[PDB]
């Protein structure tokens, strides 16, 4: 009796809504057998990656928790147009309007509410640091000047995943049958002036490779570094070196990964130096700020999505499928959508492009009358000029 | 060891992540001290970066390399599975109250 | 305390693990805390257990 | 009406094409200078390119003058543009393929429906020649004229990376371009360039003949280098930057390669899919032009 | 190659990946290599997979590098389709027979067919027995000792006496 009324009635009512704005993922491709959902996370380098798919034990008001006896009343107990015996009523075809405008207002009301955070990770894209000794190797280096490396341990902590998230072969070891033009063709391949070594020791070539283009050498450990390196020189010495901070932007340098303008770079140096929970209060100062008001279907979503903890870390965060097994993919063109390749801070596109344009407002010499030193001097004011 | 690699890693996650000061101005002051020359490991050194902070940057690769400990351990009763999967989520929020 | 993150102290199926952090976490106390720190710098005489 | 010189309309001062560099007006051969490259293991061959169709879309009765101009180098090089067909207006070209024809192409690069005052034009029988085949830039996304938008590109790459050499052999290695850049000087390039009158070089390019037109390939063979380097930059499948010792090199992988990438980001100009058909059927008319 | 007469429906019978996983990438790459020395063997098709990408990874360990190279080529441009002269000399001629035919136009010729060697690849049951030869071209100089693993009696058992 009531087939009719779902073969031929309900379906479309299914089919329809497989096309709302935002019933966004693939549900099911109708093989129980080998059926797995594609599992996207959203992977700082920094931070833990946080999955849109887990038990993460949130019943969302029960409504998790499964109750397939619902089946009994659907055929024993419940009417259904098709099904006349014959009352013949019209079929229902509802607005598109209402549930459009109610998923554009879930819409606004996301990425309104994301956007203070994503503002202020675009501006400290650049900030997350290693620390590099740099040994020197000529007799009147300046403490900048020299060999830059780094433990594996830093580059592990963030170099790497960052290499996996700007999609590129990872670096060469060096074994001291590195020619020069190994470890150039190795950092044009990954963009990025660094290598792995491996074992000694580094020729001389190499070294003035290495020194001249401020590449950067991943040390296993500092246990005895000159002894990897064949230095003629006989300057470098193990007591020899000036340990500094390397910012990622001082690596990186992506357009929609790494925010590298120098607008924000001398803004990042005018900063005091920041803990998480300070940058936590910077956005939920601008938030403060910002908050602009609702229309009433927001605030009741916004009520429904409850305290906005926001534990998970936005920091150079991207959207990166797991393997089932736990650890994250690469980017793949030829499965990820292109829309997943960067995050661009997760700003619009506009926002983007009117930013560049409040970078220049942001660095003019006019506007820069924050004034730094004074001169204390005993001294007759006759005819006074500021300037 | 050559066949124990996963001990040894998981033991390295053990080591301290400070450094050995020598105790200067204990000695300056002629303070009394036992050993020849006077030292104390500082648990750890303060935030010489702008934003990273090494410390935390350390426990994320432990509690990563915890996490991925739990998720390669394998469980006979059900009970087992699900607390394996909690426990990894619990990680998380350690890791960011440790942040 | 700040000892789970939200849900998972109510959660069924973290009832063990729940049970396992609540087995070890213990209650603060200035005292305790402050001797933990302390004794990181204090001479040890009697060996430690 | 402007008279055509014996050499093209680009011989005149007035439509010179420069991109800003350096803080001057860069003529598009020594931006071009600036370019370096990184040849990889993979390789570009030239296939010979599809003849173009012979239809000529019908330029529907419209009353306005089109802004013709705006509307190819905005398609090809505009940082926002989108949607390029739909409207649909490149058809109004074939308006002026027409002998005595009553419409004018000004030298605003507005199409007007009759000859007006105080509205400079180029001489109508250039504009025929040029029409009659840039009409066809109508005809870009009707399905039985669309053109390839994989194997053009290694034209593209042949026609900039390429030496003389490996344009004599007519393969060259995927190459990976790269020049010492200001912030932000893929996009202050495209609009440069999107500032071009550019419907004199393709009106010269279609109307001049013999050792004109040769010396005119010769002359502004940079021009349209650089207008292949928007584009180039527009499908290139990445652009990063990279330290150099207090310098920043912009590195375009790959030249000649066309990624199809139609979603937005900063360091360059995107194409939408009607972009990318636009693009390639522009590329199919100028490079068929291109060789004769 | 052998010059015969033949009936097929097109020239190529290998697929293009449009869109795929790297293990196919690497197999259509493999297989326009045609590595492969003929064979009348029955196959055992059930585990053809694993037999194709394996010989893959063995084609690449141990070919000179510029064959190597021509592998890496054809695995990051997979939706080519690579093929011989002679096989777009065929395609030439059935286009000008049928000129509204449509063939996959993203194509790469090889202008000189790579010189690999010939893999012995019976996949059947039966194992060999060898005849070495006392000498050969390969030149060993000081290699090293060669550790036989253990067999189990399920693989193979040794009795006194035939």
């Amino acid at each position: 009796n009531i087939a009719v009324a779902h073969t031929d009635h309900l379906s479309v009512v299914y089919a329809t809504m497989s096309n709302f704005m935002l019933n966004f993922t693939n549900n099911f491709s109708g093989n129980h057998a080998t059926f797995k959902p594609d599992q996207y996370v959203i992977t700082s380098p920094e931070g833990s990656y946080k999955p849109i798919i887990e038990r993460q034990g949130e019943t969302v008001d029960g409504l998790t928790i499964i109750d397939t006896s619902i089946v009994w009343p659907i055929l024993c107990q419940c009417t259904y147009p098709l099904v006349r015996q014959s009352i013949m009523e019209e079929i229902v075809y509802p607005d598109p309007s209402t549930t459009l405008s109610q998923s554009l207002s879930v819409a606004q009301v996301l990425s309104k509410l994301t956007l203070p955070d994503a503002f202020i990770n675009m501006i400290l894209s650049g900030g997350d640091s290693v620390v590099m000794r740099t040994y020197q190797t000529e007799a009147d280096d300046d403490l900048d000047e020299g060999i830059r490396m780094t433990t594996y341990d830093q580059y592990l902590s963030h170099i790497r995943e960052r290499l996996h998230i700007t999609n590129v072969p990872d670096p060469i070891y060096i074994t001291g049958a590195s020619t020069p033009d190994q470890i150039a063709a190795s950092v044009q391949a990954t963009h990025v002036a660094v290598v792995l070594y491996q074992s000694g020791v580094i020729n001389g070539p190499a070294s003035t490779y290495l020194r001249e283009n401020e590449v950067l050498v991943v040390m296993p450990d500092y246990y005895d570094v000159v002894s990897r390196f064949a230095n003629a020189n006989l300057q470098m010495n193990n007591n020899r070196y000036h340990e500094s901070v390397l910012e990622i932007a001082d690596i990186f340098d992506q357009a929609d990964f790494i925010q590298t303008s120098d607008a924000v770079r001398q803004l990042r140096a005018l900063m005091p130096t920041l803990s998480t929970s300070q940058i936590r209060h910077a956005i939920e100062r601008i938030a403060q700020i910002t908050d602009v008001d609702s229309t009433d279907y927001g605030k009741l979503t916004l009520r429904f999505l409850g305290t906005l903890t926001r534990s998970l870390k936005m920091q150079n965060a991207q959207i990166r499928r797991i393997r089932p097994d736990g650890t994250v993919l690469r980017y793949d063109d030829q499965i990820d959508i292109e829309a997943f390749r960067w995050s661009r801070y997760f700003l619009d596109e506009l926002q983007l492009r009117r930013l560049s344009v409040g970078l220049r407002l942001i660095t003019n010499p006019r506007i820069a009358r924050r004034f730094n030193g004074v001169r204390i001097m005993y001294l007759t004011d006759d005819d006074p000029d500021p300037d | 060891l050559a066949g124990a690699n996963t001990i040894i890693a998981i033991m390295r996650l053990f080591t301290p992540q400070g450094f050995l000061r020598t105790d200067d101005l204990a000695i300056a002051a002629n303070f009394p001290r036992a050993s020849r020359n006077p030292q104390t490991y500082i648990p750890y050194t303060n935030q010489r970066g702008t934003v990273t902070n090494e410390f935390a940057s350390r426990f994320r690769t432990i509690v990563a390399t915890l996490a991925n400990v739990v998720n390669e351990r394998a469980v006979q009763d059900d009970m087992q599975k699900a607390t394996r999967s909690c426990t990894k989520q619990w990680l998380r929020h350690l890791e960011t109250q440790f942040d | 305390k700040r000892y789970f993150p939200e849900n998972l102290e109510q959660n069924q199926s973290a009832a063990r693990l729940v049970s396992a952090v609540k087995a070890r976490a213990s209650e603060a106390d200035i005292s305790s805390i402050h001797l933990a720190i302390a004794r990181e710098v204090s001479p040890m005489f009697n060996v430690h257990e | 009406m402007l008279q055509q010189p014996t050499g093209g309309y680009t011989t005149l001062e007035q439509f010179a094409f420069t991109i800003r560099n350096d803080g001057t007006n860069a003529t598009p051969t020594q931006f071009l200078q600036l370019l370096s490259y990184e040849a990889t293991e993979n390789e570009l061959v030239k296939k010979t390119i599809p003849t173009p169709e012979t239809h000529l879309p019908s330029a529907r009765n419209v009353p306005g003058n089109v802004y013709i101009e705006d509307a190819i180098t905005q398609a090809l090089f505009g940082i926002s543009a989108q949607n390029v067909n739909a409207h649909g207006y490149f058809s109004r070209l074939s308006a002026l393929a027409l002998p005595n024809t009553s419409a004018r192409l000004g030298l605003d690069g507005v199409i007007y429906n009759s000859e007006t005052i105080n509205i400079p034009f180029y001489d109508p029988a250039a504009v025929a020649n040029f029409a009659a085949t840039y009409a066809k830039l109508g005809n870009a996304s009707t399905p039985r004229y669309r053109a390839d938008m994989i194997d053009i590109y290694a034209h593209v790459g042949l026609e900039l990376a390429g030496t003389d050499a490996e344009r004599a052999a007519g393969v060259m290695p995927v190459k990976r371009a790269k020049f010492d850049s200001w912030e932000g000087s893929l996009i202050s390039l495209s609009r440069d360039v999107v500032n071009w009158k550019i419907l004199a070089f393709l009106i010269d390019l279609c109307s001049l003949e013999g050792e004109a037109l040769r010396a005119f390939k010769t002359r502004n063979r940079d021009v349209f280098r650089m207008m292949l380097f928007i584009m180039s930059t527009a499908v290139a499948a990445n652009v990063v930057n990279r330290k150099v010792t207090k310098r920043v090199d912009r590195v375009l992988e790959y030249i000649g390669v066309n990624s199809m990438r139609t979603a937005g980001r900063t360091a360059t100009i995107t194409y939408d899919l009607s972009r990318h058909e636009f693009a390639a059927k522009f590329l199919q008319l100028t490079f068929t032009r291109w060789n004769a | 190659d052998k010059g015969a007469l033949v009936e097929a429906d097109r020239v190529i019978q290998r697929l293009i990946p449009l869109s795929s996983s790297t293990y196919v990438q690497r197999l259509a790459a493999i297989g326009a290599l045609y590595p492969n020395e003929f064979t009348e063997n029955v196959l055992d098709l059930s585990r053809l997979s694993t037999a194709l990408l394996q010989l893959s990874d063995t084609y690449y360990q141990h070919a000179n590098d510029q064959l190597r190279r021509l592998y890496r080529r054809m695995y990051n441009d997979s939706r080519t389709l690579y093929m011989t002269q002679r096989h777009q000399e065929l395609l030439l001629a059935q286009i000008t027979a049928d000129p509204n035919i449509l063939l996959y136009p993203y194509t790469y010729i090889f202008t000189t067919i790579p010189t690999s060697m010939n893999y012995i690849s019976n996949t059947g049951q039966g194992r060999i027995k060898h005849s070495l030869t006392v000498t050969g071209a390969t030149e060993h100089d000081t290699v090293a000792d060669i550790v036989l693993g253990q067999t189990g009696e399920d693989v193979i058992t040794i009795s006194m006496v035939e």
